[PDB]
């Protein structure tokens, strides 16, 4: 785990909630584009966002994201119960031997 | 794009067991794979990269020199070989599609994974 | 500015580029290549062959 | 360089359609060659790539595991079939004649095309 | 619709039309080479313009091209009432897995 | 090495010629050959060329589609069939014998050349 | 022509000139080894210059050259009456399907 | 199928001795077939392999020059001719039919063999 | 014997015990394919594995093969005290003028 | 991760001695590797390096031109020839694994090295 | 010598002790990361600090530093009889071809 | 494995002579072979090659089309016909056996040779 | 290190004369290199620098586009290629190894130069 | 010659003599493997090493060989009188329409 | 050093033109460039500059958002691009080669420049 995320973030359907994703200047300061992924509770990960701000088909306008600094978020708007899930942040660390490094995964719980 | 694993089970640790993902619906021979995986209550860990023609590969620092990454082209089929291991490695192991965006890659398809564990 | 090459630089593999195939290369034969009959290669057609009257 | 297309027609969505682009004129063999599409009031789509020998093949993301592209080389001719046509795969496909110039590739000579339309 | 140009020109005989072609740091300022075609209402294109300023023997010189950073243009002198035409741009965008990547095509209308 | 012309002559425009170089003193199975072209006034245009077994070959573009080139190494005889001939072909023509350096071809031994007239 | 080279070039016998012979990224500053032809106005442009600076045992030393960037060039001391001739350098540009190229080849005129 | 082997016995060193290998089960005359021996406390040595036709033999460089394999098909039967026998050459010899995979051939039917003594 | 192969291995009936083959790029790597031999205490080497992975309808199923790069297998589980056996795996070589190679051959004794 | 070194002994001056390190557990092709030096009472000088690939290469000026370092990727290997030895070349080699942080590198692993002594 | 470092430290066991290490403009306070080796007296050196602050898992932590200016430091608190041992410097010298330069090392005696 | 050679002796120049190695101790017919030639006081020079099939015969560029290499299978012989003998051919020349490593061929035997003088 | 100049002489002014230096003792592909002169009687004055990749170069306003300095790092070899030359040009002409310190460079490792004379 | 040697190479019984021989990146740096052939003064010449490294078995334990980019070479340990040879180097040069070329060959004079 | 403008004429308002300088005699590519222009009846105008890199752009305040300046150094050519141009436009325009003093520039190469008339 090199990037920086809560492990947890909550709000009521209608709301709008963030999760934070921050790294340093080895993997997001860096210049190496972000990449978020979904995870549900009994099933592998889903991209949903690509490219710091673009996303699949499969994916409704409700979650975006952006990039500043060593800072990056996924936001989602119109919080729905069915949008709780794990998301985790994904980038490349140019310390690090390894493709891909991620943070820990924020849960995201919706108060219904 | 289906990926499908197998292979899990359990093993004592100091054992050796043979993970595959099957693919289908897309040129297999045309895209490099990789090998993540999830362990019990944690987040996402990289383990292993082979790119498309074999021509390199690359391993997570904690698990090179036990594990092996391999494909073959003609069966569609990425394979992964565990050699040693150990009671830290039990996870849920998952085969992704590799892909690249611009300055660092992501993987767009995941599996469904299974299950390795060691125990006594 | 120094115009040495320089030392203190990643030595390593780089793990980060595209590892799929790529789609942007010249498609068509290509017409430079040493045409001849290329005399280096094992005159002693024997290692393995399958013996058998149906092979 | 004759590049003439044949086998468009309607099908039900779900069928498999075969189109064939014959060619003369030029050494086949020595070309790779391109599939593009365009639908009845848009602009144009690329659809698939063979490489000269047949030895390496890519899709647009859209239509791979859905179309299979192939040559006889012994009859200067390109195929391309399709399987399970949607609706949404109506379109005038043609060939074209692979070139190259140095950083990117382009078609040099084109077919007529012939229409292919999924409905019912 | 990845490289991006007007939907329409237009002028009256003898004047000059200018079509342009714009993409970005994955596909023309990304040192990939821009290529044009023709498409007359009835046929297939016809390659127009090669290698960003080159041209086949059965193009007359009416037409000519460059190249500039993300962008790139045709131009048409002289223009004729037989060069109402839609026209293309080519390229190859490095974030797609196809060979080539096509702008959304520009019709010249003549004002005869 | 020595390489010998024969066939040139005046052509009415349309038809067909067909000229071949004898050769003599090396063994003509093991090399590729060269034909080029030297209209009379003008500078060298390379025309064609054969693979020492016959397995590839490419052409000119100016004459692709209409010329045929072709080798029989069982009588050390290189043929050229011009098809269609025009004005604009007119030209002395000479064989060559392939030969190869690191990155690029040449010929080294070259026929004495023969004169097609295609005219009126 | 392909390759640049100046249609005419002279000096008297015992003097040297050179031939130039100029081309591009597509075929000389591309890697690819550069040859050199003799044509005498009776016979078939016979080898003279291989593998850039390399010839033939049959070629008398008085001719040498050498190959820079997309620069090359053919040198001929000792000028001498018997060396009037038209020298071609060849080569092989990676945006053609041929095989060879040429450039228009040069005549040495010897000043007798 | 099946393999009948005999020809064993003592004989004494720089003199002959002849294997049979007698077959049934198949057509003799449609398989090659292999020689293998087995020194007492050694591993597995490869001695020969003949064309079903008689047309290609290969020996293993300790017997090539001592031995002659051949199929006598009119007697669906396997003979070795081992001459200048040494006491070095005291093993199991037997006999296998050839088959083949892919990259590589293999034996799928073992006879018993029958032991050559080289000695007194 | 040009294959590495261990001396001996084994187990009690029940557990799982390999036999280990390691080659070069002249005969495992090759890219030929490995075979293997079950060499009973007292007869011919009957045909065990072949094409790496498969085997003879003569052979339990409890057997059978792995191959990766240089690395040939062959595994027996559930193993019975009637596997004791030699053995052996057997592939060719590139650089041999003869044709089958085998390994060392291993002695599989079973821990009754 | 194992490096494992091998080669020493004692030479006149002016004579040559190549020293070797053989790796393992971990792919000796995605790296970089040093050599570094110790003589006897002193501390470490640093001795030489050569990128994963074999591309570039750069030695301490001390030993520049005197001494030469390659690498075998398919033996795991990494040599060191030392030419025209003196005697103030005497010392403990040692291999090391490159490794590098942000704007300087390091050594992870290392051998135990070998002492090469050289001595009238 | 290209880093300076005292010859000599020591201290009682439980005693807390610094080893230092003085570049200049052209090594340490140049922005170059400054790394920590410690050997013992009969083997290979080995990793102790990496990245001025970081520190293989194979470290106890009695052992951090850091770097400021010029000069770098290794802190070794708690020392035991165990710690005693050489310790080594090292950074880059942008004015020397050496991909690595030392200090001289220095020589920790625990007063026991 | 051995090679006898013999038919040299004083050949006027523009003369033929026939060279001829007999060989014995292994299959002649499933190896290619070499002629080498060492003139006195020179060092060694390849003359020829024969695939041992016949199916490719190659030659130093200063003997092709002046010389013929030939093997006769069914007498176990090798054969070089010189014809247009000049001064400069007189040598030794000696027939080896083909053998091929890896990237390069090697000769693994050789015969005495035979000399060949050229004069009067 | 080893730095020789060759190619020096006299010449007409207007003609053309190549220099080049060749070298050994140190890795010439990572240094970039120098050209000083010195005309008799005179200082020495900077001419030309060219970097070790051969990107960058850089010329001395009094020979800008009439000297061109280029390197081939395959043959250890420095060239400087003098055209239209003046009587100003009559110097002795040196190599240098490029060196840098912190805010400027130096050479410091010269050859002997060689004569360069223009008259008439 | 197409591979250099040095015409000569000596030195007392018991002492270690080397041959080199180098090539160029077309015959020795091409990838080519270098064999090593033995000629006694009055007799044809006998395989020595192949492979690079590799002895023919017969040949005494005290040849090997190695090769190193364009350079290969010939160790002889214990050298003995009876040593006196004209040794010899081959490889392929890809230039070149022959199968074998050689190195000039170099005398070995055993001062003894 | 020569600096060649070209490109002008006569244009209606509103319209494009193009105008570019040639250059020779010196390293295109290590030097900036600049355009000035003079109105029929005025002193001189700062136009644009561009950073020989082509990293930076400047442009005067009267033309900025209008006009485009741009290098290609592989045709050692200067561009200056001309959007809408506007009656107030007419002037003659120069390139210029970039030079640098102190606190301050200048230009010290000057081309000819070309006429750019914006009318009816």
């Amino acid at each position: 785990s090199v990037l920086t995320q809560p492990p947890s973030v909550s709000g009521a359907p209608g709301q709008t909630v963030t999760i934070s994703c921050t790294g340093g200047s080895s993997n997001i300061g860096a210049g190496y584009d972000v990449h978020w992924y979904q995870q549900l509770p009994g099933t592998a990960p889903k991209l949903l966002i690509y490219g710091n701000i673009n996303r699949p088909s499969g994916v409704p306008d409700r979650f975006s994201g952006s990039k500043s600094g060593t800072s990056a978020s996924l936001a989602i708007t119109g919080l729905q119960a069915e949008d709780e899930a794990d998301y985790y942040c994904q980038s490349y660390d140019r310390r690090l031997s390894g493709s891909w490094v991620f943070g820990g995964g924020t849960k995201l719980t919706v108060l219904g | 794009v289906q990926l499908v694993e197998s292979g899990g089970g359990v093993v004592p640790p100091g054992r050796s067991l043979r993970l595959s993902c099957a693919t289908s619906g897309f040129t297999f021979s045309n895209y490099g794979m990789h090998w993540v995986r999830q362990a019990p209550g944690k987040g996402l860990e990289w383990v292993a990269i082979i790119w498309y023609d074999g021509s390199r590969n690359f391993y997570a620092a904690s698990v090179e020199g036990r594990f092996t990454i391999s494909r073959d082209n003609s069966k569609n089929t990425l394979y992964l070989q565990m050699n040693s291991l150990r009671v830290e490695d039990t996870a849920v192991y998952y085969c992704a599609r590799a892909a690249y965006y611009d300055t660092s890659g992501y993987g767009d398809y995941w599996g469904q994974g299974t299950l390795v564990t060691v125990s006594s | 500015a120094n115009p040495n090459a320089n030392p203190n630089a990643n030595p390593n593999a780089n793990p980060n580029a595209n590892p799929n195939a790529n789609p942007n290369a010249n498609p068509n034969a290509n017409p430079n290549a040493n045409p001849n009959a290329n005399p280096n290669a094992n005159p002693n057609a024997n290692p393995n062959a399958n013996p058998n009257a149906n092979p």
